[PDB]
C-alpha cells in the first residue's frame, strides 16, 4: 500500500497526494451505481440522489486528506527553499516526505470507511437490476452511461498525443542532463535535485500513459460488444462489472497523467530559471 | 441534442439523392441514426439504420441495393443515398436516433424529396384583402415543388391561422392559401405580414396584406 | 419479419372520451413496442417507449399497456389536441423496425355552421393577367361540404374549383378553400361572382357574392 501514492505539484507552491487504489475503487463504484440506475428507464430519477451521494463521498474523503495538510504545507515550504540559492535541506525534505506519507498511513481505516460506504451503496443499486425477461436483457444502461460519462473522455484523450507529449519530455531531460555534464558550485546541487525529481516524474507519466493507451483501445473494443444486444441477466451483470473495471482503470490513469503533465512543466519552468541565473547573471 | 436534415429537393427520375442529418453533439457516440420515409398517403416506412461506432448499416429488404447510408465523423452528419429514383420515391424522409428507451427518440424535421423531371419554380404571393369579426390571408400560387412554409407576423400571430394544404394544379404547380381571423377593431390598428418560404427555390416573401 | 396488425384504421370518438388503439404481432415480442403520435407536417413524436413507459413530457392521459402478441394504447380523456395519426412499432436488434398500419383519430363533435367569406382577385395579380377568386368556409362541422361557383347566375363547374383540404383544428373544427382561377379576359367579361355553400349546419344554403 505504501508504493501506490502519487504526489502532484502542478503550481509552484502546490502538493497533492492521490491514493491510486482508493481513487480506482471509488471510481469503480461510481460507474456501477450509474449503470444500475440507467438500465431501468423508471430508475432514471435516482440520478439526483446518486450525484449528491457521490458529492458527499468526495467531500468526506477530502475532509480526511485535509488532516495531513499542515504536514503537506510544511513539506511544500521545504521544497520551496530547496529549489533556490544542502545536506540538512535534503534530509529536511526526506524527513518531511516520509512524515507526510506516515500521516496518510495513519488514516488507513478513516479512508476505507468512506470506501466501504461507497462499495455498499453501489452494490445496493446493482443488486436492484431489473430485467423484463431475465433471458433477454437490454443494453440501454451501458449506452447512456458510455455516451454521457465515458465517450467524452475517450475523445478528449484521443485528441491529445500522449506519445508526442512523452517524446517532448525525453528531449527536455536529454538537454538538461547534457548541460549538467558540461557544468565542470552549489547551483549544480539544486539542479541535480530538480532534474532527478523530473526524471522520476517522466517514469510516472510514461507508466500512466501506457495504461491510458491500452485502456482506450480495450474500452473501444469492449463497448462495441456490450451494446445493441439482448444479454442473459447473468452475462449482463458480468459485462457491467467488466466495463466499470476498464472505465475505473482508464479514468484514474488519465486523471493522474494530466496532473503529472502540469507537474513536470511547472518544475521544468523553475529548472530553466536556475539556468538563466547560473549563466546570464553569473558568468 | 438535435437532428438537422437538408431542405426539400426535386430530383430527376433515374438520379440519386443525398439527404443530410447533422447531430448536435460533435460525434455520433453509440447512437443509431435511422431513416424512415412517409410516402404520399402511406404510413411510416422504415428504410435503414446506421450505427457509426459499429461502422455497419442495416437496410430493409425493399431498400437494399438502392439505399446506402453513410456517416461523416468529421462533421457528425449521417447521409442517406437513394439511387436511381423513380416517381414512387416522392416522400418525406425522416431522421431518428434510437434512444435509451429502445425507440425513435430524436426526429429530424423532414426532407420533401420529390421525383419529377420538372424544375423548381418559386411562388407568387398575392394578398387576400378583407371585405362580426374579419378574416384575411395570403395566396401563394404557381410554385413547384412542395413545400412552402407560411407564418404570420414573423411567428407572433398563431391564434386563428388556418394554413391550407397545397392543391396541385392542372399546370403542374402547387397553390396554397394561409388565412387568419382577426377582430374588426385591430383591422386598422395592427400590422399584418405573411412570411412565405419556398426553400427549393430560396424564396422568402414578406407580403403586407392591407384591407 | 413480424407483422404488426394495428387496428382500427379510423376512429371518430368525441371529446372527454376514452380511446383504445391496439397493436398485434405475428410472433412473440416481449416488451419492444413503441407508440408514436404523427401530427401533420410535424415529425412523429414518441409517446410510449418499451410497451408501457410514458415518454418524458407526454401527458398522463396516454398510457401504453400489454405485452406478448397483443399490446394496447389508451387515451384516458380525448382532447382536441389529440387529433393525429397514431402508429405502433417494434425493434428486435437484428435489426427489425417493423411498423404499425396507423389509426387516424378524428373527433366527432358539435354541428357547427360554416363562416362563408368571399375573396376577390387582388389588383396586384390582375396586373399579371391572372384572376383567381377564393371562397373560404371557416370552423365548420361535418367536414362534408359542397360549394358551387355561379359566374353571373350560371353554374360554372369544370373551371378550376380546387377545394383545398380541411385542416382539423384544436377547437375540433374544419376549413375549406374553393378557388376559381381564370384569365382576366374572362374575369372582366362578367361582374357578379358567388359561392353557393350547402352544409348540414346551414338550414338555408347561404351564398356570398361580389
Amino acid at each position: 500500500i505504501a508504493n501506490s501514492i502519487d504526489i502532484l505539484q502542478e503550481k509552484e507552491g502546490h502538493l497533492d497526494f492521490v491514493i491510486i487504489p482508493h481513487y480506482t475503487f471509488l471510481d469503480y463504484y461510481k460507474h456501477l451505481s450509474y449503470n444500475s440506475i440507467y438500465h431501468k428507464s423508471s430508475t432514471y430519477g435516482k440520478y439526483i440522489a446518486v450525484d449528491a451521494f457521490i458529492k458527499k463521498i468526495n467531500e468526506a474523503y477530502d475532509k480526511v486528506k485535509s488532516k495531513c495538510n499542515d504536514i503537506k504545507n510544511d513539506l511544500i515550504a521545504t521544497i520551496k527553499k530547496l529549489e533556490h540559492p544542502f545536506k540538512k535541506m535534503m534530509d529536511e525534505y526526506n524527513t518531511k516526505k516520509k512524515k507526510l506519507i506516515k500521516c496518510i498511513k495513519n488514516h488507513e481505516n478513516d479512508f476505507n470507511k468512506i470506501c466501504m460506504d461507497m462499495k455498499n451503496y453501489g452494490t445496493n443499486l446493482f443488486e436492484q437490476l431489473s430485467c423484463y425477461n431475465n433471458n433477454f436483457c437490454n443494453t440501454n444502461g451501458i449506452r447512456y452511461h458510455y455516451d454521457e460519462y465515458i465517450h467524452k473522455l475517450i475523445l478528449s484523450v484521443k485528441s491529445k498525443n500522449l506519445n508526442k507529449d512523452l517524446s517532448d519530455m525525453t528531449n527536455i531531460l536529454q538537454q538538461s542532463e547534457l548541460l549538467l555534464t558540461n557544468l565542470n558550485y552549489i547551483y549544480i546541487d539544486t539542479i541535480k535535485f530538480i532534474h532527478k525529481e523530473m526524471k522520476h516524474i517522466f517514469n510516472r507519466i510514461e507508466y500512466h500513459t501506457k495504461i491510458i493507451n491500452d485502456k482506450t483501445k480495450i474500452i473501444q473494443d469492449k463497448i462495441k460488444l456490450n451494446i445493441w444486444r439482448t444479454f442473459q441477466k447473468d452475462e449482463l451483470l458480468k459485462r457491467i462489472l467488466d466495463m466499470s473495471n476498464e472505465y475505473s482503470l482508464f479514468i484514474t490513469s488519465d486523471h493522474l497523467r494530466q496532473m503529472l503533465y502540469n507537474t513536470f512543466y511547472s518544475k521544468e519552468k523553475h529548472l530553466n530559471n536556475i539556468f538563466h541565473h547560473l549563466i546570464y547573471v553569473l558568468q | 441534442v438535435q437532428l438537422v436534415q437538408s431542405g426539400a429537393e426535386v430530383k430527376k427520375p433515374g438520379s440519386s439523392v443525398k439527404v443530410s442529418c447533422k447531430v448536435s453533439g460533435g460525434t455520433f457516440r453509440s447512437y443509431a441514426i435511422n431513416w424512415v420515409r412517409q410516402a404520399p398517403g402511406q404510413g411510416l416506412e422504415w428504410m435503414g439504420r446506421i450505427i457509426p461506432i459499429f461502422g455497419t448499416a442495416n437496410y430493409a429488404q425493399k431498400f437494399q441495393g438502392r439505399v446506402t447510408i453513410t456517416a461523416d465523423e468529421s462533421t457528425s452528419t449521417a447521409y442517406m443515398e437513394l439511387s436511381s429514383l423513380r416517381s414512387e420515391d416522392t416522400a418525406v424522409y425522416y431522421c431518428a436516433r434510437h434512444g435509451y428507451s429502445s425507440g425513435l427518440d430524436i426526429w429530424g424535421q423532414g426532407t420533401m424529396v420529390t421525383v419529377s423531371s420538372a424544375s423548381t419554380k418559386g411562388p407568387s404571393v398575392f394578398p387576400l384583402a378583407p371585405s362580426g369579426t374579419a378574416a384575411l390571408g395570403c395566396l401563394v400560387k404557381d410554385y413547384f415543388p412542395e413545400p412552402v412554409t407560411v407564418s404570420w407576423n414573423s411567428g407572433a400571430l398563431t391564434s386563428g391561422v388556418h394554413t391550407f394544404p397545397a392543391v396541385l394544379q392542372s399546370s403542374g404547380l402547387y397553390s396554397l392559401s394561409s388565412v387568419v381571423t382577426v377582430p374588426s377593431s385591430s383591422l386598422g390598428t395592427q400590422t399584418y405580414i405573411c412570411n412565405v418560404n419556398h426553400k427549393p427555390s430560396n424564396t422568402k416573401v414578406d407580403k403586407k396584406v392591407e384591407p | 419479419d413480424i407483422q404488426m396488425t394495428q387496428s382500427p384504421s379510423s376512429l371518430s370518438a368525441s371529446v372527454g372520451d376514452r380511446v383504445t388503439i391496439t397493436c398485434q404481432a405475428s410472433q412473440d415480442i416481449r416488451d419492444s413496442l413503441n407508440w408514436y403520435q404523427h401530427k401533420p407536417g410535424k415529425a412523429p413524436n414518441l409517446l410510449i417507449s418499451d410497451a408501457s413507459n410514458l415518454e418524458t413530457g407526454v401527458p398522463s392521459r396516454f398510457s401504453g399497456s400489454g405485452s406478448g402478441t397483443h399490446f394496447t394504447f389508451t387515451i384516458s380523456s380525448l382532447q382536441p389536441e389529440d387529433i393525429a395519426t397514431y402508429y405502433c412499432q417494434h425493434y428486435d436488434n437484428l435489426p427489425s423496425y417493423t411498423f404499425g398500419q396507423g389509426t387516424k383519430l378524428e373527433i366527432k363533435r358539435t354541428v357547427a355552421a360554416p363562416s362563408v367569406f368571399i375573396f376577390p382577385p387582388s389588383d396586384e395579380q390582375l396586373k399579371s393577367g391572372t384572376a383567381s377568386v377564393v371562397c373560404l368556409l371557416n370552423n365548420f362541422y361535418p367536414r362534408e361540404a359542397k360549394v358551387q361557383w355561379k359566374v353571373d347566375n350560371a353554374l360554372q363547374s369544370g373551371n378550376s374549383q380546387e377545394s383545398v383540404t380541411e385542416q382539423d383544428s384544436k377547437d375540433s373544427t374544419y376549413s375549406l378553400s374553393s378557388t376559381l382561377t381564370l384569365s382576366k379576359a374572362d374575369y372582366e367579361k362578367h361582374k357578379v361572382y358567388a359561392c353557393e355553400v350547402t352544409h348540414q349546419g346551414l338550414s338555408s344554403p347561404v351564398t356570398k357574392s361580389f
